[PDB]
């Protein structure tokens, strides 16, 4: 149940729901010794934010996303993003001028790298699955 | 089994995803969609 | 450590930067801080801005350079399905 | 006019075992026989043939003569025992023509129309699929030269009907057969790759030969236009050929999906009978 | 002439080299697309011309060196790639 509201906040991207859990839920948390997560799950309820609001916004102004993403300031409305494009999270361009960031919605390769990378684990597996079928039936 | 390290300690569900995201987001609502109207 | 990282974590991707807006991080005055950066990143110096052409950078498209391991997948693929056979 | 030609394995014998008749008799030159063609449609067809004497002086080195009276009463046997069979051409085992060879066919065009001569390998070798045909025509020329004979390639096939393919496929008793679906396609795909490379190989060094060496003409005319046709070409993208990268990872797609469709099936009813049949049956006897 | 392809010309490239104007660029490319020496489309909202095929004539001795050049090209690529293609292919068939 702690746990499970734990989770249940984290999804979400809200950085105000996430801090309470930890101080309400933390002492169970003492027992599991999983703090060492606690304290690394914050970049990825930040992470999550970001990427709802890159993929449900086509022009977002950076002054008016600290207020519900409860960033507090301008300049780490900067930071956030250096990093989403340092590890590719977001692919938008942001111009710094008041500043304003715009993204832009890009496809059609999609389908030509993602599917072969899967289709190279299925079919191993599927071949797989043939032999451990082939040992277990050539026994009598 | 019970061997081992065991004794030392649609569906709905896909949808009920969608339900802890309406649980926790904008109650269900009636009430506040019936508020925001004379608000403004 | 960190400073060096303001400069590769600025570009890429930005389409440009004021001038005094950068020297409010990089504190300082007028830092030759900027000008070894000037040198470094290259990147552009640009009058009283900055750019990042060009252009954003390098333009990977890939055209047919991924094709050779796109046929090169599909040589170990159609291999593992003569491994069944 | 004539657009492909089938020979049989059996008439292609025939050449080779006369090529052992005159083989202890030697010498020179090369086996020259009269082809006995079969003719159902355009497409051309060959059964059985029949071989003549013929000899080459050196002198004389363009001289070539015939046996027209066996020619006529071996014919005639044919023609009594097989009233289809008739004579489309001639052969010879080559294994290159040589220039003499244009008048050859200008002397039994009294008997056939248009006379296919069928050049043969008796030793395989290469590059690959064995023999050639060549038809003879006057295609003239834009330099308004006297009428130049040129004979042009026709394409040619190994088939047979019915009795002629037991033997055939009997004797070998080496190769598997065929098999369709798994070792047919791959060996035949590496073969793509070698018949293609090493033609285009051999034919590419010639042509950074006939420059050097070989001239006149060469090159000029009918080089330079092929020349260009062959950089008409690059070809790859920008742009379109980058949109059918990913539909054709989806002709994939459902391809891999149906292949573990059907993979959990098998392991499916194998397993399951499998197991019941080893277990159940074992409880039985002990 | 161009090496090209980047086969694509421009309007003033044309009203350059037959020094007219541009109004009749029209019957002069139109003119060669009815006898057939080039088959390119023309592109009137830019006033572009796009070439498409091209008509060999003759050759020059330099254009043979150019040739075998880019002929043997072919020839090496194409050998390199292929023995890859029989290379992973070649323990599974023995």
């Amino acid at each position: 149940m702690p746990y499970f509201l734990l989770t249940q906040a984290v999804r979400t991207g809200n950085l105000a729901k996430f801090n309470q859990v930890l101080d309400q839920f933390g002492e169970k948390f003492q027992a599991d010794g999983t703090y060492t997560l606690i304290i690394r799950l914050r970049h990825n309820v930040i992470k999550t934010g970001v990427r709802m609001i890159s993929l449900s916004y086509s022009r977002i102004s950076l002054a008016d996303i600290a207020q519900k993403l409860q960033l507090d300031s301008p300049e780490d409305a900067e930071f956030i993003v250096a990093k989403a494009i340092r590890d590719g999270v977001i692919e938008a361009s942001i111009n710094h001028e008041k500043g304003y960031v715009q993204s832009k919605e890009m496809i059609d390769i999609y389908s030509t790298r993602e599917p072969q990378l899967a289709f190279h684990q299925r079919i191993s597996f599927c071949l797989d699955i043939h032999n451990m079928s082939v040992k277990a039936m050539r026994f009598p | 089994m019970s061997e081992k390290k065991q004794p030392v300690d649609e569906d709905n569900w896909d949808d009920d995803n969608v339900e802890d995201d309406f649980s926790n987001q904008l109650r269900a609502e009636l009430e506040k969609h019936g508020y925001k109207m004379e608000t403004s | 450590t960190i400073r060096d990282e303001i400069a590769g974590c600025i570009e890429k991707a930005y389409e440009k930067i004021l001038f005094t807006e950068a020297t409010r991080i990089l504190f300082f005055n007028t830092p030759k801080k900027m000008t070894d950066y000037a040198k470094k990143r290259g990147w552009v110096l640009g009058p009283n801005n900055y750019y990042s052409f060009a252009s954003q950078q390098q333009k990977p498209e890939d055209t047919t350079i991924p094709s050779t391991e796109l046929a090169k997948q599909v040589i170990e693929y159609a291999r593992q399905l003569e491994m069944i056979v | 006019a004539v657009q492909k030609v089938v020979v049989h394995p059996l008439v292609l014998l025939s050449v080779v075992d006369h090529f052992n008749r005159i083989g202890k008799v030697g010498n020179q030159k090369r086996v020259v026989g009269v082809l006995l063609g079969s003719w159902q449609k355009k497409v051309l067809d060959v059964s059985n043939s029949f071989a003549v004497p013929f000899d080459e002086d050196d002198k004389d080195d363009s001289v070539w003569f015939l046996d027209h009276d066996y020619l006529e009463n071996m014919y005639g046997m044919f023609k009594k025992v097989n009233a289809r069979e008739r004579i489309v051409g001639w052969y010879h085992t080559g294994p290159k023509l040589h220039k003499n060879d244009i008048a050859i066919n200008e002397l039994m065009k009294r008997y056939c129309p248009n006379s296919v001569l069928v050049i043969i390998d008796v030793k395989p070798k290469d590059l690959g699929l064995p023999t050639e045909a060549y038809i003879s025509v006057e295609e003239v020329h834009d330099d308004g030269t006297p009428t130049s004979k040129t004979f042009e390639h026709v394409t040619s096939e190994i088939g047979a009907e019915e009795a002629e393919e037991v033997g055939v496929e009997h004797l070998l008793r080496d190769i598997k057969d065929t098999t369709v679906g798994t070792l047919s396609q791959r060996i035949t795909n590496q073969v793509h790759g070698l018949k293609g490379l090493n033609s285009k190989l051999l034919d590419i060094r010639s042509y950074l030969e006939k420059v050097a060496t070989g001239k006149l003409p060469i090159n000029h005319q009918i080089i330079y236009q092929l020349q260009d046709v062959f950089n008409l070409l690059p070809d790859v993208s920008l742009q379109e050929f980058v949109k059918a990268f990913y539909l054709k990872t989806n002709d994939q797609m459902v391809v891999v999906y149906l292949a573990s469709l059907i993979r959990s099936v098998v392991a499916l009813h194998n397993l399951i009978n499998n197991k019941i049949a080893n277990r159940d049956a074992e409880k039985k006897e002990g | 002439t161009r090496p090209a392809n980047h086969r694509q010309l421009t309007f003033e490239e044309i009203a350059k080299s037959a020094k007219i104007t541009v109004n009749e660029v029209e019957l002069l490319v139109m003119k060669a697309l009815s006898v057939g020496l080039v088959k390119g489309s023309i592109d009137e909202v830019d006033k572009r011309v796009h070439m498409t095929w091209v008509q060999p004539r003759v050759l020059d001795l330099q254009q043979i060196k150019g040739m075998k050049d880019r002929l043997e090209f072919w020839c090496t690529d194409v050998k390199s790639m292929e023995m890859l293609v029989e290379h992973q292919a070649h323990d599974i068939l023995t």
